């Protein structure tokens, strides 16, 4: 009932706004039921916290009981949510009144360990990453509330935006699905029908300070890229013109465009609107060096999954490993190469100067981490992929080859 | 608890002109429909959900290029499941699906299952393409040729879809994985 749920937290802003904490209360909890019914347990964690953010640590059921009843009760649903880092954080507080407020030690060893338990899973029960979707509402059709705006939708797990927009269109029969992702006119704004935009966009990694500088592991970081996060993008690709049939590359563009939703997600709903757009253009050669950085990330990645783990099926490393060494289909970063270190080129930008030594620096940084992962590979491939993994080293030496000579070992 | 993810290694045949890589770039990065972003690099993978199981889907690129006759059927063994694919608008890589690819296949893996795969289904309606097609004297693949197709070649499915409407994407892989569980 998104509609419902919709209503009980204008209800219940409208309930905060004007002193009124019995309703507000009887709001939250209204909330929360239907958050259960959805089995959305990390949003009705949530919605809990707004009465305890009305609790105070005294003895005024008092207060301190009834805060520790409910934090257990959040923490519950954290749980379920896998919010474990959420659960924690609530965890750490009631260790400090149980370690220094009111000395109950035999509650604060149960509290350690319900820690040391999701200190493990973070780090040993993988989640999957949410999808984020962002839907439009275009038409003069629907209601004030709607009316215009983008929303971004936390995806539940595994959903994909086939699914998804397919309950929307449900939710409206004679809404028409538009085939643009970019920003519509005050033409279909000012329609009587309803236009509805849908679309996948990237979650961006807020910052937190605790992992500034430090060293922090994959499996710990990840989380928060997909979690906890308020910024988003969605790149579309455009090409400028003089299109070349060898490498399309070299002539693509990326428009991207980023939305700010008023409140992080996870939160007390599945959706917040958003509430600033802003659009950057991004050029091929911007657009090579993120390509180029995010095949090193993964490479990194996986040898470090790979270095931890031996249970590990091999098929995903063949598979990342050798469409990197032996790009058949698509170019391979001759592309770039061909594209932007033409004496032409330079000559014609000189800004991209700084740029291209960067983008020299990944090449480099490739084959490093390839031969890194090969060297696993080596060690642990089935005999019957074995002519295959053979191959592979041949390009790869070949490879590692040209580009010492090109570019200086790293 | 509960082990690791299934991993399946599904790998892809068909020729250049087909646009086989488009199918998985779109699916793998849930594209929009219109838009998806090429990389310089072969290989996609998905974490996907069907019919309740979690797996992780490799999706193989290969080289229909016939430079690679040699380097291509290496990386076969192993393989879960083939996707074999053939443009709606190219009678000639029809052909070669019982020609070339699917004897390639069988060869070098005589039990791994077998899904036909049909591209550009949205070009077959495209009026542009069809006088191509009637110049040439060829006319597209119709639904009822490419099941008869699959038949013969012992396929476990024939579906048809279309990377630029999208309809039909989906269906393709959830597919792809059903053949395997």
């Amino acid at each position: 009932k998104d509609n419902r749920m919709s209503c009980t937290v204008n209800l219940l802003n409208f309930y905060k706004d004007n002193n009124r904490e019995e309703m507000y209360i009887r709001y939250l909890y209204k909330l929360r039921d239907l958050h259960l019914d959805c089995d959305n347990y990390t949003e009705a964690a949530y919605t809990l916290l707004l009465h305890t953010w009305l609790l105070k640590w005294s003895d005024e059921q008092t207060h301190r009981q009834l805060k520790e009843t409910l934090y257990e009760t959040i923490i519950g649903y954290f749980d379920k949510g896998k919010m474990w880092e959420e659960a924690i954080s609530l965890c750490k507080e009631l260790a400090e009144q149980y370690e220094m407020e009111i000395f109950d030690y035999e509650l604060l060893s149960q509290n350690l360990i319900q820690q040391a338990k999701f200190y493990e899973s973070i780090m040993k029960i993988l989640r999957p990453k949410p999808d984020y979707f962002a839907v439009g509402y275009y038409g003069q059709g629907f209601p004030s509330f709607l009316r215009n705006k983008v929303f971004i939708y936390r995806g539940k797990e595994y959903e994909r935006r086939e699914d998804f927009q397919m309950q929307l269109m449900t939710q409206f029969p004679n809404a028409e699905k538009m085939n643009t992702t970019s920003a519509p006119g005050d033409d279909v704004k000012n329609a009587p029908g309803q236009y509805i935009q849908c679309f996948t966009v990237q979650p961006v990694l807020d910052e937190h300070p605790r992992f500034k500088n430090k060293p922090v592991p994959d499996q710990i970081i990840n989380f928060y890229k997909s979690n906890y996060v308020q910024r988003f993008h969605y790149s579309r690709p455009v090409r400028r013109g003089t299109v070349d049939p060898e490498n399309e590359f070299a002539s693509m563009w990326i428009e991207r465009t980023s939305f700010v939703t008023a409140y992080k997600l996870p939160g007390i709903l599945r959706w917040f609107e958003v509430v600033h757009m802003s659009q950057t253009t991004i050029s091929p050669l911007e657009n090579a060096i993120e390509t180029m950085s995010t095949a090193n990330e993964k490479i990194l990645m996986m040898i470090n999954q790979y270095q931890s783990d031996e249970t590990l099926p091999i098929n995903p490393l063949s598979m990342l490993l050798n469409g990197i060494v032996d790009p058949a289909v698509m170019g391979g970063f001759a592309k770039y190469e061909k594209a932007f270190f033409t004496e032409e080129y330079v000559r014609d930008h000189p800004e991209d100067q700084d740029k291209l030594t960067h983008l020299k620096d990944l090449i480099a940084w490739q084959i490093p981490f390839l031969g890194a992962g090969i060297k696993i590979h080596e060690k642990r491939v089935s005999d019957n992929l074995r002519p295959f993994h053979d191959r592979m080293e041949e390009c790869f030496k070949n490879l590692k080859m040209k580009v010492e000579k090109e570019y200086g070992v790293r | 608890f509960q082990g690791t993810m299934q991993a399946i290694k599904c790998v892809v045949v068909g020729d250049g002109a087909v646009g086989k890589t488009c199918l998985l770039i779109s699916y793998t990065t849930n594209a929009f429909p219109g838009e998806y972003i090429p990389t310089v690099f072969d290989n996609y993978s998905a974490n996907v959900m069907v019919d309740g199981k979690p797996v992780n889907l490799g999706l193989w690129d290969t080289a229909g290029q016939e430079d690679y006759d040699r380097l291509r059927p290496l990386s076969y063994p192993q393989t879960d499941v083939f996707l074999i694919c053939f443009s709606l608008v190219s009678p000639a890589s029809f052909e070669n699906v019982r020609a070339k690819w699917y004897p390639e296949v069988r060869h070098h893996c005589p039990n791994t299952p077998i899904i036909l795969v049909g591209t550009k289904l949205d070009l077959r309606d495209d009026k542009d393409t069809i006088e191509k097609l009637k110049e040439k004297k060829l006319t597209p693949i119709t639904y009822p040729q490419g099941l008869a197709m699959a038949k013969e070649i012992g396929a476990v499915k024939y579906l048809e879809c279309s990377a630029l409407t999208q309809r039909g994407l989906k269906t393709v892989f959830d597919e792809a994985i059903r053949a395997v569980l």
